[PDB]
């Protein structure tokens, strides 16, 4: 059967945050990343 | 998208086209898409890479890149969407999440962050240096131009 309400919400939501954070580090050149010249 | 916009996608694409042959590769795809405002999940990125690799060649030309950028493109108020996702973890419903709890969930659920990735998140999120994250202010700062 399915996850409970909060666990499903947390799964969906943490993945949004992870994906956004990975995007953010590229856009803001955080953590060692630098755009090519 | 507008001519000006496509020129912007092309400028980004071309920056990662090492020898100017009109292609990038699967190893640059995530970075280029992220640099342009997309936030693919790890699974999504891998599926776009799998699409490119379906013919056993790992290069991507500009029309293919635009096709992948445009496919199921879904506009929203991004800052709000992210604030809402953080709010799910605001257990005491007060606008804050502890740095420890944020580190925990980010590394124990979903597409878990590496230690390097989450270390940076916490370093950026806790700006008062107090073990708490005001996630609305964090997202504001990370969205600023």
């Amino acid at each position: 059967g399915p996850l409970g309400s909060q666990d499903l919400l947390e799964l969906k939501s943490v993945i949004k945050l992870q994906a956004w954070w990975r995007g953010t580090m590229i856009r803001r050149e955080i953590g060692g990343f630098k755009m090519p010249k | 998208l507008t001519e000006e916009q496509i020129a912007e996608f092309k400028e980004a694409f071309s920056l990662f086209d090492k020898d100017g042959d009109g292609t990038i590769t699967t190893k640059e795809l995530g970075t280029v898409m992220r640099s342009l405002g997309q936030n693919p999940t790890e699974a999504e990125l891998q599926d776009m890479i799998n699409e490119v690799d379906a013919d056993g060649n790992g290069t991507i030309d500009f029309p293919e890149f635009l096709t992948m950028m445009a496919r199921k493109m879904k506009d929203t108020d991004s800052e709000e969407e992210i604030r809402e996702a953080f709010r799910v973890f605001d257990k005491d419903g007060n606008g804050y999440i502890s740095a420890a709890e944020l580190r925990h969930v980010m590394t124990n659920l979903g597409e878990k962050l590496t230690d390097e990735e989450v270390d940076e998140m916490i370093r950026e999120a806790d700006i008062d240096g107090d073990g708490q994250v005001n996630y609305e202010e964090f997202v504001q700062m990370m969205t600023a131009k």
